[PDB]
RNA sequence: AUGUGGUUUAAUUCGAAGCAACGCGAAGAACCUUACCAGGCCUUGACAUGCUAGGGAACCCGGGUGAAAGCCUGGGGUGCCCCGCGAGGGGAGCCCUAGCACAGGUGCUGCAUGGCCGUCGUCAGCUCGUGCCGUGAGGUGUUGGGUUAAGUCCCGCAACGAGCGCAACCCCCGCCGUUAGUUGCCAGCGGUUCGGCCGGGCACUCUAACGGGACUGCCCGCGAAAGCGGGAGGAAGGAGGGGACGACGUCUGGUCAGCAUGGCCCUUACGGCCUGGGCGACACACGUGCUACAAUGCCCACUACAAAGCGAUGCCACCCGGCAACGGGGAGCUAAUCGCAAAAAGGUGGGCCCAGUUCGGAUUGGGGUCUGCAACCCGACCCCAUGAAGCCGGAAUCGCUAGUAAUCGCGGAUCAGC
RNA sequence: UCGCUCAAACAUUAAGUGGUGUUGUGCGACACUUA
């Protein structure tokens, strides 16, 4: 099939970007660039915790790296050293101000970057591949959703002809922009090579 | 040769008519658009994550 | 109440047609939201559908029947024409007037006399 | 006093600012029969006086700009429209039923791609 | 289409004498788009309608057109698997259509230098009862006689 | 002639002026 | 006798911030010319989908760069203050000049 | 002109293979890009982490041989922390040489894969829940009658609802106003250099932003319902035109050369550097295109009307040289107000006179300009000359239903230039 | 300008086979199939 990424899709009317920020048409990439290789680092050492939107501001020589995280009680520490360091690792590559603003995640079952990382982990550990995804979009819809869908892809197992397992549940609209549609896609490392992953939760609506 | 080609894109030892233009996020060695610095493909990557502002999906 | 403020034309005509065919065949089912002690009906032979249903629940089954019928499929007969409103309404009133003669406070028969021709 | 109306098609826009009088036309300076010269649309414009029995008896002035130079002239048609109809209620319901107050939504569509002009797709071949 | 018939396109008639036949005739002359081209090179002959004879050019058209309008036509049609060429009445658009085109093309078969001088001859010739769109028109007549035979299927 | 490399639209095409193409 | 440029993205994050100079400048001080949006100057940017071959379905974006002017008159000491103060910026690079 | 098959070559890199490969990966092959060859060189490496050992400030200039890479070598120099006024010692940053673990691979496998894309096709479809029928695969629903762009809606129906699709919310052009006034107005008045140039103004044009509006709403006729046809008002009627949006899946489709990636294979070379050559080869064939084979026209002088876009190491108005490309002097510009810019076709006037032609510019000789270390291979662009094939084309075959086709100019990305 | 045989190249096919269709050599005046 085809089916557009539906973010870029919301990406006007729904959510904003996940990186806001204004540029010259002078230093764009530049600017871009060092704001990549930030959000990568964090993905790096952070995924501990668990983070998922990484939000970003910028406009001059400040940068609110406001970070969302499962759990900010790993991110911080103890009293304030782990976050202390990492704005010290941060600005240390850097040079803008670093300004990390944690901040939770109400529930992590109903944000999808999470809901994804976290079965495609079940995956890598070896772990039922069916169910796995099942539990999963049933734990998203009695948690407290309004629509739900995971799809990994790949060798199932480690199956020579590759496979796709399709399970959802409620309403996935995908076609439609007042929904408010999390995306949540997810790697997944295995011995026999590699997985993909995706999940989907409708929430909003008007 | 990949690996030593983008290093290389990036040294300009001698005269300026080899430092080609050279994607930063994978590398590519063509389809690089200055203003991004990105190739056509991690461009429209981004786009649809949203981590290029200002970046709307064109429509008329 | 005070939320039709909202809802455009599309859904509120769909909305009202919505009730006038939920009127239009439940009108009569909805007041009871259990599984009825038992079923009358006006000819066992055409509602069948309906009689393997309670038969198959268990529901005792009840029913005016004319010789157009299956008399060994009903528990309690009632045998007589129904292909006419004379001897229907004859039927129907005595029986339901045994309904409220158990319950409480004997009335008259429904006007059906004037409706017959 | 003045008869006024907005002419646009194509993006190209034109005020008509008309005032009882002869018949002299001014359009972005020069004369009508003056700037129009070869163009059988011309006298066309013109159409909307012809309706209301008044050719020589109106001085007209109109802005108009953007777009081609038939654009413009198919603008100035509406444009005199709006004017001699603003004054006149009557004159409305003979210069509708004629076909005058329309924007004309023809116009020119986005070239698609993969296409060549919108629509016309490069020449199918299999060999 | 399938469904539909398909409305004819309403032309706007005339700009200069008030018939749409004349315009439709100004549309088939004109060449990738220029209709004031089309238009001055028609009143073009029309001025030389005048000068070979006192006669007006809005007749002198009704009558080349009308002479060169095709009465009927040989289709042709599959019955089993195989072609007949079936003759029949034309519909009076396509009569017109023809007429308007064939007349055109027979212009462009003249000698004459200019577009003007030869769409004026031919105006003469076909009004009169003989020229290159005429004979054109008598030809495709022949066929439907001709193949008269045929004419059991009307369908 | 859209390919004469020496007419008016010949330079018109080719997006250049040159002599017979009236330039500053 | 003042000018200030308000460049920026979103429109919406555009008007919220212009607005704002508006009514604390008017509020506080002399005349001052409302918002005054130019031509949005727009990078339109097309591009193919697939990796490989497919000169065709290919899908493009657009940078809306937008604009807005606001001219301030007398130069009043309680809008210098108001502006340098009560300001709510963020994606928006304001530049002024007299 | 360009891609492709084929052939040729030391190499003429590889991939896509009916539709759905062939102006396609390429939105920029002169060395670069570059993955192929020849030759000259390096080989713990151009790049990531780390370890044992000698010496050393991190840093900068030149010389011999050479195409360069590189190979041999000489010179100027001596910061910071811990102990002392000095010597001397250790560590971090960084290097050479030797050695270990290891790097790197555009080398296989797209039937090992993720991701992304094409496709049927925006086609009208595909399913789930329970109930009911069948021993069961499975059926029913989704069938039927009317209708519709549509599984759209209606009526009927052992079925009753729901979900993924369709529609709708998202933007442009469509009518007008609200908000703001350095876009525009002899419109209304004063100077007129008779140029919106100055004063002034924003109603109107515009520049963008918000909102209303069209809903089978009205009437007539058919109809049970849904709905169709005709007429008015309206900027616009039955989705108004266009775009974004392309389901369960199929094509064991494509892509390991975008990237990530399991496994296999190389590891003084399947890795690294340079120079030159080669993707540009030519007896041939196919696809996609430009321009013509002309008098609705060719050469030329004057005049007028666009939309959108881009412009600090870039767009270039004004003046001079020459036939000109182009060069030089030099003003303005963080860009609705400075430049690219004359839009072309078209309107008036002139030669032309049916001729391989004032049509047609391909080919080839000589002389110039631009960019770049470098235009033989292998760039573009002027000027003078040579003025080829070529009379609207066989069998076959493609596009397109309206502001479409056809036809005529303009802009950008890419980008040293092309 | 026509009638005819034969050997290429190209077109119809999804592809092959065959055939069919045009231009090239010398003279006389669609059907079938597809490990
Ligand atoms: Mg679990
Ligand atoms: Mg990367
Ligand atoms: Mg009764
Ligand atoms: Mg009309
Ligand atoms: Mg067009
Ligand atoms: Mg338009
Ligand atoms: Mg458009
Ligand atoms: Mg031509
Ligand atoms: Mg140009
Ligand atoms: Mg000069
Ligand atoms: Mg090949
Ligand atoms: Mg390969
Ligand atoms: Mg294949
Ligand atoms: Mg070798
Ligand atoms: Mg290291
Ligand atoms: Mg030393
Ligand atoms: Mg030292
Ligand atoms: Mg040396
Ligand atoms: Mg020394
Ligand atoms: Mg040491
Ligand atoms: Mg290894
Ligand atoms: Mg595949
Ligand atoms: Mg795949
Ligand atoms: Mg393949
Ligand atoms: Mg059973
Ligand atoms: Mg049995
Ligand atoms: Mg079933
Ligand atoms: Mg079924
Ligand atoms: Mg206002
Ligand atoms: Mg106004
Ligand atoms: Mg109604
Ligand atoms: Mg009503
Ligand atoms: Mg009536
Ligand atoms: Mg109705
Ligand atoms: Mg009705
Ligand atoms: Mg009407
Ligand atoms: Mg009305
Ligand atoms: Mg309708
Ligand atoms: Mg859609
Ligand atoms: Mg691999
Ligand atoms: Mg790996
Ligand atoms: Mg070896
Ligand atoms: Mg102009
Ligand atoms: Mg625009
Ligand atoms: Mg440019
Ligand atoms: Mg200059
Ligand atoms: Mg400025
Ligand atoms: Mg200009
Ligand atoms: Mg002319
Ligand atoms: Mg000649
Ligand atoms: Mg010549
Ligand atoms: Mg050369
Ligand atoms: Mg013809
Ligand atoms: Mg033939
Ligand atoms: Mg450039
Ligand atoms: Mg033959
Ligand atoms: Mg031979
Ligand atoms: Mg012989
Ligand atoms: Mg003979
Ligand atoms: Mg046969
Ligand atoms: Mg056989
Ligand atoms: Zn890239």
């Amino acid at each position: 099939g085809n089916k557009i990424h539906p973010i870029g899709f919301r990406l006007g009317i729904t959510r904003d970007w996940e990186s806001r920020w204004y540029a010259g048409k002078k230093q764009y990439r530049h600017l871009l660039l060092e704001d990549q290789r930030i959000r990568g680092l964090l993905e790096k050492e952070l995924y501990s915790a668990g983070l998922a939107r990484v939000d970003i501001e910028r406009a001059a020589d400040n940068v609110a790296v406001t970070v969302h995280v499962a759990k900010p009680g790993v991110v911080i520490g103890r009293g304030g050293e782990r976050i202390r360091v990492l704005r010290e690792e941060l600005a240390k590559l850097t040079g803008k101000n670093v300004a990390l603003n944690v901040q939770e995640v109400q529930n992590p079952n109903l944000s999808a970057p999470l809901v994804a990382q976290r079965v495609a982990e079940q995956i890598e550990r070896r772990f039922a591949v069916r169910r796995a995804i099942k539990q999963a979009v049933q734990r998203v819809m009695e948690s407290g959703a309004k629509g739900a869908k995971v799809i990994v892809s790949g060798r199932i197992g480690g199956a020579e002809q590759a496979r796709t397992e399709w399970a959802a549940q409620g309403r996935v609209p995908l076609h439609t922009l007042r929904a408010n549609i999390d995306y949540g896609f997810a790697l997944a490392r295995t011995t026999y090579g590699v997985l993909g992953v995706k999940a989907y939760i409708f929430l909003g609506e008007v | 040769a990949r690996k030593a080609l983008i290093e290389k894109a990036k040294r300009t030892p001698k005269f300026k008519v080899r430092a080609y233009t050279r994607c930063v996020r994978c590398g590519r060695a063509r389809s690089v658009y200055r203003f991004f610095g990105l190739c056509r493909i991690c461009l429209r990557e981004l786009a649809h994550k949203g981590q290029l502002p200002g970046v709307r999906k064109a429509s008329w | 109440s005070p939320e039709i403020e909202e809802r455009p034309k599309k859904e509120q005509v769909r909305l009202k047609h919505e009730l006038e065919r939920l009127q239009k065949y439940l009108s009569g089912f909805r007041l009871l939201k259990r599984l009825p002690d038992a079923i009358f009906v006006v000819d066992p032979t055409k509602e069948a559908i309906a009689v393997r249903e309670a038969r198959k629940l268990f529901i005792p089954v009840i029913a005016l029947a004319d010789t157009d019928s299956d008399p060994d499929l009903v528990d309690y007969i009632i045998p007589g024409n129904d292909d006419a409103i004379r001897s229907i309404q004859l039927i129907l009133s005595r029986a339901v007037d045994l309904i409220i003669q158990a319950r409480g406070g004997v009335v008259e028969p429904s006007p059906s006399y004037a409706l017959v021709q | 006093e003045q008869y006024y109306g907005t002419g646009r098609r194509k993006e190209a826009v034109a005020r008509v600012f008309l005032r009882p009088g002869n018949g002299k036309v001014t359009v972005n300076g020069q004369d009508f029969n003056e700037y129009f010269q070869g163009l059988v649309r011309a006298v066309a414009a013109l159409e909307p006086l012809r309706a209301v029995d008044a050719l020589g008896r109106f001085d007209a002035y109109i802005t108009v700009r953007g777009g081609g130079k038939s654009g413009q002239i198919d603008a100035i048609k509406l444009g005199i429209a709006r004017a001699l109809v603003q004054y006149n209620p009557d004159y409305r319901a003979k210069l509708k039923p004629l076909g005058f107050l329309t924007r004309d939504a023809r116009v020119v569509e986005r070239k698609k791609y993969g296409k060549h002009k919108a629509r016309r797709a490069p020449q199918y071949s299999k060999r | 289409a399938r469904r539909r018939r398909a409305e004819v396109r309403q032309l706007q008639p005339d700009l200069v004498y008030g018939d749409v036949l004349v315009t439709a005739f100004i549309n088939k002359i004109m060449r990738d788009g220029k209709k004031n081209l089309a238009a001055r090179i028609f009143y073009d002959a029309c001025k030389i309608i005048q000068e070979k004879t006192g006669q007006e050019p809005l007749k002198v058209f009704k009558q080349a057109v009308e002479n060169v309008k095709p009465r009927m036509e040989v289709r042709s049609r599959r019955v089993g698997g195989a072609n007949y060429q079936v003759p029949m009445e034309v519909s009076p658009r396509r009569q017109q259509s023809l007429a308007l085109r064939w007349l055109v093309q027979a212009a462009n078969q003249r000698p004459e230098r200019r577009a003007a001088v030869r769409i004026a001859h031919e105006l003469m010739d076909a009004a009169e009862g003989k020229g290159g769109a005429v004979k054109k028109k008598e030809d495709v007549e022949r066929m439907a006689e001709a193949n008269r035979a045929y004419a059991h299927y009307r369908w | 002639g859209k390919g004469d490399r020496r007419t008016r639209r010949g330079k018109i095409w080719r997006g250049t002026y040159g002599k017979y193409r009236p330039r500053k | 006798k003042i000018r200030i440029k308000l460049r920026g993205f979103d429109h919406k994050t555009l008007d919220a911030s212009a607005q704002k100079i508006v009514e604390a400048a008017r509020r506080s001080g002399a005349q001052v010319s409302g918002p005054i949006p130019l031509p949005t100057r727009v990078r339109r940017f097309t591009v193919i989908r697939g990796p490989f071959k497919h000169k065709d379905s290919r899908e493009h974006f657009e940078l809306r760069t937008h604009n807005r002017l606001v001219d301030i008159i007398n130069p009043n000491r309680k809008t210098i203050e108001q502006l340098m103060t009560l300001d709510l910026p963020t994606g928006v690079e304001i530049e002024i000049k007299t």
